[PDB]
């Protein structure tokens, strides 16, 4: 097995851990839902007169 | 038809002179004045509440 050969392992380490903690997060932090409008045509309380 | 009828002495003059000679008491308001300023101040307070609006 090639897997083995532990003399490779920080060269897989270390950018899988920028691209998985630092790059793929920051490409979803971009990645934003807003809530869907919901325009109340139904807000009016002003009152009546003091009367 | 009241002389020509009444046998009492002048009882019909006097008496409708104290008639024609009475003052009835005329009422006098005194309550149109307090609604009319109770209304000015209404229609300002409402001024001002359609000025806001």
């Amino acid at each position: 097995m090639p897997q083995l050969n532990t003399t490779v392992w920080p060269t897989m380490i270390t950018p899988m851990l920028l691209t998985l903690f630092l790059i793929t997060q920051l490409k979803m932090l971009n990645t934003n839902y807003h809530l869907p409008p919901s325009p109340k045509p139904m807000k009016m309380k002003n009152y009546n007169k003091p009367w | 038809y009241y002389k020509a009828n009444v046998a009492k002495a002048g009882l019909v003059d006097d008496f409708e002179k104290k008639f024609n000679a009475l003052k009835v008491p005329v009422p006098e308001d005194k309550y149109t004045a307090q609604v009319d300023a109770e209304e000015k101040e209404d229609v300002k307070s409402c001024a001002e509440w359609v000025s806001l609006s």
